């Protein structure tokens, strides 16, 4: 069984006093006129999903509903919030309770507290570990279903339980119907009266007149046409395209090399025509540092490059800080310079247990220049020297210019769907639109096309060299044609 | 980019109908249609005024 | 004059305004939120 | 630390003072500061509400943390000041509005 939520399930969203104002708010409310599941207690206490949050309501004549259970398994295997109201004493506990196969009341704990004719409404939500309880009790004269009307709920309790709640169950007193409605992130307009009591409400996503009340900040709308929204078509599925290459990039040949070059004569290895899995380098605990100046290290798996170069050499530990864009010093200026617009990551680890002996084979002296009483000096690295120990540093320089990408990370491609609105990813380039066949003659060296706004106009599919046009999915202003609300609530939409 | 153009309320055809009405009025009733009713007048007499 | 005003407005989308890229998707696909937000604020200020 | 404007349970080491009504004062309520005249009010705060706010998001009223009564906050009198003067080639006497 299901019923109509109507206008029930709005609560005072904050401890801020307001009056005579049409204030607007976004919080997890019950959506207006949505369905709520209707349960019965005659001649029904199942476990329900909690989802993003719950409105709960019940109707009483004899105080049958006395409690709630919240958790994931509700079987003593996890912590579960228990609320019970027996006679005049409200009891709250969050123990790893052993609940019955079918919990009811007859007629490692982290918290404990002890204190139809009646409608008792509640709101439960679980935000960053905080279980927030709002409620309202009101007299009623109705047995069949939830009464229609409006009256908002105050917040009463906020329990810092830190419990992951996915399911909940109620507790009945056996010798009282109840409703369960899912909260959603719907913006509201709320009529605070002179006393500051919310006396009316308008759900924004209910219907086009309600959008118009949300747009004008008014419970009354004048005769006219109002631009409430922009209609935009949504995509269906994502499309991921990368060259179908299975070769793996030789990072091991750079990072696990028998010998590193000196900084005065640093090596520059080209990485191309391969799959670059950067999760290995990032997750590895062997590195003393992994600092990215270009892109974030976790994005490297999706993103891909025209080329990647690995600059490999040995420096003294205290000089690691100098290998960065914007830095100056005797190393940054004299022997190894990066562009100040450098894109990439600097990875380094000590070699105190490998290169140190003393080891005098390491000598030091524009961006990416190799400069092959003298300017030439060297180090004697010994195992007994931290800031004076040798470090192996590899600088990964990434070229992200829009051109055919030779280095693309470990991500599987999908099939391509034409003439449908889709979320696409071509060699790390993303966007949303309709991919169609085209007559745009890209030259063999061209990979991407562009519009006046510098947005992508067309792309060359990286697996099959054909050109696809990108046209954003149909969109436009909505407008609501309405007579005055003094004449009607009916509306028409452009 | 979100840049659109709205149509005018009065289409070119409707504007043409208004200029036609104003012109027909001017020719067959002089200025009387401006003040009140369009009162037919022989064009040559209208010019005399 | 109106055509010029719109063409100017559209061309401004190609400007960086101090950001690493004029393309919003390229910022988002490359930077984590704590850094992406800075680059985006630069574009928002310029575009607004 | 949760600094959301709500009743404070943990307050920093600092002695309170007496409260003076109907006079321009520099106030501090649970760490919330500003300048204004504190007066008696008829604003019925609900038991869970600690602060009230205006359209500008400025504080409209507060609940006194020691004695649970509501005080309205009216910013201290202010206004533009204009000087009415004949040109200085006639007189250096002025009137002030
Ligand atoms: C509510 O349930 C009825 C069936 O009783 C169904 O026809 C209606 O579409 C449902 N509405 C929503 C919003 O789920
Ligand atoms: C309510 O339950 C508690 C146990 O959680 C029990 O100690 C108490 O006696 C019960 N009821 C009353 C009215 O005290
Ligand atoms: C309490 O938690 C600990 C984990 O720190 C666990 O080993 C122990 O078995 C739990 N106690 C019970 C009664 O399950
Ligand atoms: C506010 O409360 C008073 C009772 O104190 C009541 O008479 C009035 O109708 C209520 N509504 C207003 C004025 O907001
Ligand atoms: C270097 O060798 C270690 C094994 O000792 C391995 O775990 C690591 O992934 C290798 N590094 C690279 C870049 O392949
Ligand atoms: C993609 O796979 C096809 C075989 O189905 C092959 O002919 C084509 O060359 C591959 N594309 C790339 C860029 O490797
Ligand atoms: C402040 O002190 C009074 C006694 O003068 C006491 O009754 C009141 O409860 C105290 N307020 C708080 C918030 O503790
Ligand atoms: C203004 O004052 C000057 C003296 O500095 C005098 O020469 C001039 O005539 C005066 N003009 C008027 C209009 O009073």
């Amino acid at each position: 069984a299901y019923t109509n939520s109507f206008t029930r399930g709005v609560y005072y969203p904050d401890k801020v006093f307001r009056s005579s104002v049409l204030h607007s708010t976004q919080d997890l409310f019950l959506p207006f006129f949505s369905n709520v599941t209707w349960f019965h207690a005659i001649h029904d206490n199942p476990v329900l999903p909690f989802n993003d949050g719950v409105y709960f309501a019940s109707t009483e004549k004899s105080n049958i509903i006395r409690g709630w259970i919240f958790g994931t398994t509700l079987d003593s295997k996890t912590q579960s919030l228990l609320i019970v109201n027996n006679a005049t004493n409200v009891v709250i506990k969050v123990c790893e309770f052993q609940f019955c196969n079918d919990p009811f009341l007859g007629v490692n704990c982290t918290f404990e507290y002890v204190s139809f004719k009646n409608l008792r409404e509640f709101v439960f939500k679980n935000i960053d570990g905080y279980f927030k309880i709002y409620s309202k009790h009101t007299p009623i004269n109705l047995v069949r279903d939830l009464p229609q009307g409006f009256s908002a709920l105050e917040p009463l309790v906020d329990l810092p339980i830190g419990i992951n709640i996915t399911r909940f169950q109620t507790l009945l007193a056996l010798h009282a119907a109840y409703y369960v409605g899912y909260l959603q992130p719907r913006t509201f307009l709320l009529k605070y009266n002179e006393n500051g009591t919310i006396t009316d409400a308008v759900d924004c996503a209910l219907d086009p007149l309600s959008e118009t009340k949300c747009t004008l900040k008014s419970f009354t709308v004048e005769k006219g046409i109002y631009q409430t929204s922009n209609f935009r078509v949504q995509p269906t599925e994502s499309i991921v395209r990368f060259p179908n290459i299975t070769n793996l990039c030789p990072f091991g040949e750079v990072f696990n090399a028998t010998r590193f070059a000196s900084v005065y004569a640093w090596n520059r290895k080209r990485i191309s025509n391969c799959v670059a899995d950067y999760s290995v380098l990032y997750n590895s605990a062997s590195f003393s540092t992994f600092k990215c100046y270009g892109v974030s290290p976790t994005k490297l798996n999706d993103l891909c490059f025209t080329n990647v170069y690995a600059d490999s050499f040995v420096i003294r530990g205290d000089e690691v800080r100098q290998i960065a864009p914007g830095q100056t010093g005797k190393i940054a200026d004299y022997n190894y310079k990066l562009p100040d617009d450098f894109t990439g990551c600097v990875i380094a680890w000590n070699s105190n247990n490998l290169d140190s002996k003393g080891n005098y084979n390491y000598l030091y002296r524009k961006p990416f220049e190799r400069d092959i009483y003298f300017p030439l000096q060297s180090y004697g690295f010994q195992p007994t020297n931290v800031g004076y120990q040798p470090y192996r540093v590899v600088v990964l320089s990434f070229e992200l210019l829009h051109a055919p990408a030779t280095v693309c990370g470990p991500k599987k491609s999908t099939n391509l769907v034409k003439n449908k609105c889709v979320n696409f990813n071509f060699n790390g380039l993303t966007g949303t639109g309709v991919l169609t066949e085209s007559n745009k003659k890209f030259l063999p060296f061209q990979q991407f096309g562009r519009d006046i706004a510098d947005t992508t106009d067309a792309v060359r599919d990286p697996q099959t060299l054909e050109i696809l046009d990108i046209t954003p999915c149909s969109f436009g202003g909505v407008s609501v044609i309405t007579p005055g609300t003094n004449t009607s609530n009916q509306v028409a939409v452009l | 980019n979100g840049l659109t153009v709205l149509p005018p309320l009065l289409t070119d055809e409707m504007i043409a109908q208004y200029t036609s009405a104003l012109l027909a009025g001017t020719i067959t009733s002089g200025w009387t249609f401006g003040a009140g009713a369009a009162l037919q007048i022989p064009f040559a007499m209208q010019m005399a005024y | 004059q109106n055509a010029q005003a719109l063409n100017t407005l559209v061309k401004q989308l190609s400007s960086n305004f101090g950001a690493i890229s004029s393309v919003l998707n390229d910022i988002l696909s490359r930077l984590d939120p704590p850094e992406a937000e800075v680059q985006i604020d630069r574009l928002i200020t310029g575009r607004l």
